[PDB]
């Protein structure tokens, strides 16, 4: 035979003789269906043997997925395994975890290989199943992610394996094995990354933070030195995990620490930031001056946050700790990072503050201060309301200059009951 | 240049090296006559050139390019020979942060260690020389935080007055920040 | 952190009172560490620079 297409010859010439011999019957319907290997046809003579009459081939579900799924490895190995997947002959399941044909892949014969490891969870369990973990458990010198990947899908096995006695000594010692070496040797990534890896190894063998117990008071420091640089995807669930475990201020301390080198702006810093009040709360002791120094100092410059937060943590914090005098302190500093983004929201937060407090001059130098930063409306809906405040308390004199200020701001637009309103307030 | 023109190339070595014994000071007949033999094969001949070449101390301008001609042909046990000889005739800074190069070239890991041994055994005893332990703390947090925490803070015997001016204190403190494994 | 605190209230001075008193400060503790900051050879000064503005802008945080 030259090309494709003369085993479909020979595909229909066994459907025709459909029955050839009593005794394989027609045995040359699934040898066609092995012809080649992929991507040629591989439909006609599995089509053909079912394309009988009717009844069901039940060979072309392994003879038809038996053919290279997956160009190399690839989902096609799922294919092979549809046919007969939980039995046909006991047999063809190995067709269905035989892959091979050697090529560039990532993740895949792993993740087909931890599958493999189920179809050897149905094959009686534990036979053949530690071979297959302790073939695939080495596959060059480290430098991927489908080592640990699969060697953790054995350590979810394990944790279907009911009692934790079998399953915390194999997944102790595999899951120690990654501490001496963890990643980059060769490849196309630039540096190990085992903090996602090596931090679920670590995390499926001690300190799930769910259920599952047995975490020694060191399992913490053991996930934080199993990233060994930073690692915040449960940077949340992690400093719970070590306040479970003791509870105290050398917790949140290493939590902020962790926090602040995990990742640059409050990404993890605003976690540390929360965990920081809560932690100053419960640990460092309501209204303590270390609390009020520590969580000024690494929130001192920032960013705005998510919106903005530079205030109400702190001021409502230090209004709240029973001093008048360094609240408004607070609330001056807290005013001029208030609204980097010109919202009249922490505007009408500062004169909100500056009306329960102190007093009218207050109120006035509030209004000044309101006043003096302008972004569009700002200085002019603020120089309004400060005065019609001031114009129904003090004299007439902050209503008129009010007004001549109000003239050099507030672009006309339609307008015209600032005016209207501010002559009949001249007229009263 | 003459004689390099033609295509006789005896008595070409045999003018080059009267003129370089000759005038021994001088640095353009060595440059020429290294850069003929760049045009030539890299025989030992050329390392007898280039050893000579070391033996009359000239300046930075020379040795330097000799280790580049040393780069340029891949040697690694040669070029670590060839360097020890180097620090000893020059204490430049420059000099000083890249004897610490087998560590941006081969990682030389126990080796580094002593290298950075020397590094802080010599001169700046109780000045710093204000330069050596910026490429240390980088190259340091280019590694893991085994020993970064006590050059920067707590070896501060040594300090100039300040221990830093201001251009760079700040900047040591957020290069100690956010690079490390960020606890809570 | 009293280098943030000592940055953020020195720049609220000079916000308020003008650089003429950066220049002052900084010569009247040029010896003294405690100013090292208002140098470039401290590495928060590039956090100070921006105080100075934020304060006299009015809408920096103040200290506690």
């Amino acid at each position: 035979v030259m090309t494709v297409r003369d085993f479909t010859q020979v595909f229909d010439s066994y459907a025709q003789f459909e029955e050839s011999m009593i005794a394989a019957k027609m045995e040359t319907a699934s040898e066609l269906g092995r012809e080649e290997e992929d991507d040629v046809d591989l439909e006609l003579r599995l089509a053909r043997f079912e394309q009988l009459i009717s009844r069901r081939p039940l060979l072309l579900n392994s003879v038809l997925l038996r053919q290279n799924p997956h160009h190399v490895h690839e989902w096609h190995k799922r294919v092979a395994l549809h046919q007969g997947r939980p039995r046909e002959i006991i047999n063809t399941y190995t067709e269905a975890v035989q892959t091979v044909d050697p090529f560039k892949a990532t993740g895949k014969p792993h993740t087909l290989w931890v599958a493999f490891a189920k179809f050897y969870e149905d094959n009686g369990q534990l036979d053949d199943a530690r071979v297959i973990l302790e073939k695939a458990t080495k596959v060059n010198f480290k430098q991927v992610d489908d080592l640990a990947s699969v060697w953790c899908q054995c350590g979810e096995l394990e944790l279907r394996h009911e009692n934790y006695d079998e399953a915390l000594r194999l997944l102790r010692k595999a899951t120690a094995l990654p501490a001496r070496r963890a990643e980059y040797f060769d490849g196309s990534e630039p540096v190990q990354n085992r903090v996602y890896k090596s931090l679920k190894v670590w995390s499926m063998l001690a300190d799930l933070e769910e259920s599952l117990g047995t975490f020694q008071s060191t399992k913490a420091v053991y996930d934080r030195i199993l990233d060994l640089r930073i690692a915040t995807p449960q940077i949340v669930i992690n400093y719970a995990m070590f306040l479970e475990e003791h509870k105290y201020f050398e917790e949140s301390f290493k939590a902020y620490e962790r926090g602040i080198s995990l990742f640059k702006w409050p990404n993890v810093s605003d976690i540390w930031s929360t965990y920081l009040t809560k932690f100053i709360a419960r640990y460092g002791g309501r209204k303590l001056e270390r609390a009020r120094d520590l969580f000024e100092q690494a929130l001192d410059g920032c960013p705005p946050k998510y919106a903005k937060t530079l205030y109400l943590l702190y001021a409502q914090l230090e209004e709240e700790w029973g001093l008048a005098r360094h609240a408004m302190a607070v609330y001056e500093r807290a005013t001029r990072a208030v609204e980097p983004a010109q919202q009249y929201d922490m505007f009408n937060i500062y004169i909100k503050r500056a009306a329960e407090i102190y007093g009218v001059t207050h109120t006035r130098g509030i209004y000044q201060k309101a006043i003096e930063v302008l972004s569009d409306e700002h200085a002019r809906e603020m120089c309004l309301r400060f005065a019609d405040m001031e114009c129904k308390l003090g004299e007439i004199d902050r209503a008129r200059a009010i007004y001549s200020f109000c003239s050099q701001i507030c672009d006309p637009r339609t307008t015209g009951a600032f005016w209207q309103t501010w002559k009949d307030f001249e007229v009263r | 240049e003459m004689e390099m023109k033609n295509r006789q190339v005896n008595h070409a070595r045999n003018i080059w090296d009267r003129a370089i014994t000759t005038l021994p000071r001088v640095n353009q007949f060595w440059y020429k006559y290294t850069y003929m033999e760049e045009m030539l094969g890299n025989v030992a001949g050329a390392r007898q050139v280039f050893e000579r070449w070391m033996e009359w101390q000239p300046e930075e301008q020379a040795w330097h390019s000799y280790i580049n001609f040393e780069l340029r042909y891949k040697e690694v046990d040669r070029a670590r020979t060839i360097y020890e000889r180097f620090v000893l005739v020059h204490p430049d800074v420059k000099n000083w942060i890249k004897y610490a190069r087998f560590e941006e070239k081969h990682a030389y890991f126990a080796h580094a260690r002593k290298v950075y041994e020397r590094a802080v055994e010599f001169f700046g005893d109780e000045h710093m020389d204000e330069h050596l332990y910026v490429a240390f703390a980088k190259f340091e947090e280019n590694q893991k935080e085994f020993e970064r925490v006590r050059v920067i803070y707590k070896y501060a015997l040594d300090r100039i007055s300040k221990q830093d001016a201001q251009e760079l204190f700040k900047n040591y403190t957020i290069f100690e920040k956010k690079f490390g494994d960020r606890r809570g | 952190p009293e280098v943030r605190n000592i940055v953020d209230k020195t720049a609220s001075f000079v916000a308020r009172n003008g650089p003429e008193f950066e220049a002052r400060i900084r010569q009247n503790e040029i010896n003294n560490p405690k100013f090292n900051f208002l140098n470039p050879n401290d590495p928060y000064h590039a956090y100070y620079r921006h105080k100075v503005s934020e304060f006299k802008e009015g809408k920096a945080q103040e200290p506690s």
